[PDB]
DNA sequence: AAACAGGGAAGTAG
DNA sequence: AATGCCGCAGTCGGCCGACCTG
DNA sequence: AAACAGGGAAGTAG
DNA sequence: CAGGTCGGCCGACTGCGGCACTCGAGCTACTTCCCTGTTT
DNA sequence: AATGCCGCAGTCGGCCGACCTG
């Protein structure tokens, strides 16, 4: 528990990250993060790519952001411009960081629709065509704020990307890294009787199912008689 | 046409037949339209899906739960232990209820029936303490907690509670007994050695007789986990609402309701 | 043999199968032995015996009862009036509930449906006062009180309460409404003119359309009052759990469940 | 029978046609009964409605009465409201839909409440065309004024018994009388014309002879027949009446 | 696992596509549309 | 001065 | 006077039309 | 001095 | 007299409903009757 | 670990033995 406090002092991960790392109570992790003064389909298929403006970096205020739509794996770099050369280098490093995507969705930026980009994607055999990437921008700037002594904005962004990808935690205990390199059903609350959902189905079989709602720390096992599909 | 039906259902939340008749579409399309509506209520009236496991041999799997017989006064905490296979039942009327009373009931039931191999119960705090778990582990008896707030997991012992309460009412109206222990002993005697089934077999001799059966039939089987009618497979045991098929490749026998069993010729 | 069986049952209150197997007697004898025992419990699980009357023409017989929709606040006293034949339903959300509110609901329902000939209700004090009885007698509308504590007598209006509550839940989740009156009006509109049955007939056009049917079939009929299968008789209407045979000599049509109707060829 | 008609007119004030069609009364007798009272001096249904807001002095606070008139069958619905605002008009629209159903075109006046964006959007959402009828030609206005006059006359007629707890109760009573009681010259109530069972005669309708009075009473609808007996269903009866075929006369 | 799932909203047997889970007589089919998986009754599922 | 043992409180199932 | 029900939904099955075949 | 009209109590159904 | 018919009987089956740790408190609404302030 | 049931009782029906009959 004591080591979790200094780990948060160093990285400022989420309470879920702290609890899964250090085997502590959800209440303990929530108290730690509250007390922290700095804390107020298949992968590689469809991507979203965008550039953001972060004035705190000075000349490097232009940060391009690329996020997987399934694993939410996040990559970003800061450069002096949003020109075609910068976007090309961002695509190269995004490949180096996350592999081969199938389809990439971008905005209507002139550099993004530039011919050199079209033949780039044509030669690397990737087709070309938005709230998730915006939420990614918000998460990136939040982590950058929380990380505030570093040498370069590149160093700071490397720290932020590492935290968000390999430290920051969702409920299911799988980091963005496992999700990048590794079903909703109605369920009736058997105690109160009110129907709840939609929630993700973890495992089912032989008259019972395992349902893990996002608002519960532990999975809920319910009889098969009270399971209905969502089918969005 | 389909878009018009979806818009109309979103506006009014009609019935499937209404959309089918008004918009000239197939019945399945209307049913799925009414199903996909987020505001439409979930189907509470679900058919029989799950079935509780049973033992294929006497003294393999037991269920156990407590009840309340207020006519006993301080001895209202009646404990019931049932063998799932032969429906052999044992009961004790013990004042209070705690780890001590549960351990005493377990010892007396073992004296009355013998060693079980798995004991299923509800998720009561008494059956969770390290005392009872340590006792069961020491005696090499597996324990299954079961889903909370789900009496259907202990449906067998609940039905046995019904039978025991009925028998106690009958014998209490029959005459007079000195102590609740005497009445409970008489009721257990009747239910076990006298309350014979329709096949001419008492519960006692079912719990303590040889296992014999005719060549088990072969039946089409619907595996709910794969959703395909796969067979034929040997049907070990069957009854009202339960079935136990044993496929050759299966690691353990599979318990499925009667609706998923189809005769094969 | 019979005396020994009676003595044994008096001593232990065994099962019928137990006596049949042990004393070598017929099954009927054992069943009657266990039945005649005064201490044996009465058969609570009785099958379907009674069926509530229905009207063979629209605007003949109605049922009516109140409910509680707490989401309305002060307007929770929802009144429901149902025509038994076509299942045409009308509802009002009126604050409070008394003779005044019942009279207002009756007037609005008459404006919505028309003159009924018999109105069945429960035995609530509101439907008993001389005010409502005088109003009904003045309007020439027969009233049937019904057995107290027996919702099965108003089973039709209770099922309509279920349907209305479901429709109100659906429409409330669908969007927002200014007043409970608006939501109730929308729900009634859907249920009456939109919620079409499986035969392509809305409730409104069933309540207000011509009466037509195929040549009614002839079915064997078990008269419970005489206990003999007498027939054949013309079956006027039939459905799930209800039937209405009209014998030639009968003064009025007889309502019997489906178990007492046997097809005749 | 005549005294029963007199009591029925005293309770509900209808025209002589309804009394003579419901109680088998002769023309002059029914008209004389009507005169005795102290205060009695489109092509397809659910296609084209019409609306307007009138004022009644009797209600006082609920003087705003919204009336929805079907152009074909004259099926009339009215509601008393505290105002003519958009919310009140929308609630009246919803209640009119509950009372009748879905029409094709709803003609209205040039009042700002109808032209308001909320009402037009609501009507477009329900796939209901709205015709403003900005040329103030008194044809639809004439018919809606006729219906307003009928409503006012019915309210005046029913005001004999000052026992109406609320104006809603009185308006409901008047609407009930006008719709389900007042019959046309051909013998059809407003509901019968509005809901369209009057298209043909697809059922065998047969004359019947009664035994209690010994007079041919009918004609009525035939349910079934057999073994010398016929199952005729009288309009006013509670249950079908078995009738021998000797007392059954086919009617065309 | 490749299956033939019937898009009974249109009546076409779209496929092939992967199958995620199954149960309740429903097969949780995941088509190329990665937005959300869909459940289809097993009566309308044909293994490929 | 942080730790150990009642006592109470809190949470969960029956 | 004086009485279970009926909608949601899964399922069985026969009828009719397009497809495979001797 | 027995009777009539609130007011309260009691009983019954929902 | 041996085949068709009817009666006894038990195998198979289904309608049903409460087991669930246990039970009460309460409000609205109406009618009917007795106590008490008020009448002739 | 993690799943409705089964006894009470009414009922359908086929099998076997006694009775009616051409
Ligand atoms: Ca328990
Ligand atoms: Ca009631
Ligand atoms: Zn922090
Ligand atoms: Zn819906
Ligand atoms: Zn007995
Ligand atoms: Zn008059």
């Amino acid at each position: 528990l004591e080591s979790a406090q200094e780990s948060h002092a160093l990285h400022h991960q989420n309470a879920a990250a702290l609890r899964f790392q250090f085997h502590i109570t959800r209440e303990q992790a929530r108290e730690i993060v509250k007390l922290c003064p700095n804390c107020p389909l298949k992968p590689r298929v469809l991507w979203q790519m965008d550039v953001t403006h972060v004035s705190e970096f000075g000349k490097l205020k232009y940060v391009h952001v690329t996020v997987d739509t399934y694993s939410h794996f996040t990559f970003a770099t800061a450069r002096t411009g949003e020109a075609t050369k910068d976007v090309l280098q961002h695509l190269a490093q995004s490949f180096a960081y996350m592999g081969i995507p199938q389809k990439i969705k971008t905005d209507n930026a002139p550099a993004y629709v530039s011919r050199s980009i079209q033949e780039f994607l044509a030669r690397w055999k990737i087709s070309h065509v938005q709230a998730i990437v915006e939420r990614t921008h918000q998460n990136i700037k939040a982590q950058l704020n929380k990380l505030q002594k570093y040498y370069t904005p590149h160093h700071l962004l490397a720290h932020a990307l590492f935290v968000l990808n390999h430290v920051n935690m969702d409920n299911q205990g799988h980091t963005a890294a496992e999700r990048h390199w590794g079903p909703m059903v109605m369920w009736k609350d058997l105690l109160t009787g009110s129907w709840k959902g939609p929630d993700v189905l973890i495992t089912a079989g032989r008259g019972y199912a395992c349902v893990f709602p996002q608002d519960a720390e532990s999975p809920i096992w319910v009889p098969d008689r009270f399971i209905r599909p969502f089918t969005e | 046409a389909l878009e018009s039906a979806q818009e109309s259902h979103a506006l009014h939340h009609q019935n499937a037949a209404a959309l089918r008749f008004q918009f000239h579409i197939t019945r399945e399309q209307a049913r799925e339209i009414v199903k996909l509506c987020p505001n439409c209520p979930d189907w509470g009236h679900a058919p029989q899906l799950g079935v509780n496991p049973r033992g294929l041999k006497p003294r393999v799997l037991w269920q156990m739960d407590v009840t309340h017989v207020s006519e006993f006064g301080k001895l209202k905490y009646v404990h019931v232990t049932v063998d799932t296979y032969s429906h052999f039942t044992f009961a004790t009327a013990r004042t209070g209820e705690a780890t001590k009373d549960v351990l005493q009931h377990l010892a007396q039931s073992f004296a009355y029936m013998g060693i079980p191999q798995k004991i299923k119960t509800d998720n009561a705090p008494a059956y969770v303490s390290r005392s009872i778990q340590e006792f069961l582990a020491r005696w090499k008896i597996s324990h299954v907690t079961g889903i909370p707030y789900n009496p259907q997991g202990q449906a067998i012992v609940e039905r046995t509670h019904q039978n025991i309460k009925a028998q106690l009412n009958k014998l209490q109206k029959a005459g007079k007994y000195y102590t609740p222990h005497h009445l409970l002993a008489h009721a257990l005697f009747v239910l076990n050695h006298v309350n014979m089934d329709n096949q001419g077999h008492t519960a006692a001799e079912r719990h303590w007789g040889p296992i014999s059966a005719d060549p088990k039939p072969m039946v089409m089987w619907k595996d709910l986990l794969t959703g395909s009618w796969k067979g034929p497979d040997v049907l070990i045991t069957a009854g009202r609402g339960y079935a136990c098929v044993f496929p050759q490749d299966a690691e353990s026998p599979i318990w499925v309701p009667d609706r998923f069993i189809r005769p094969f010729t």
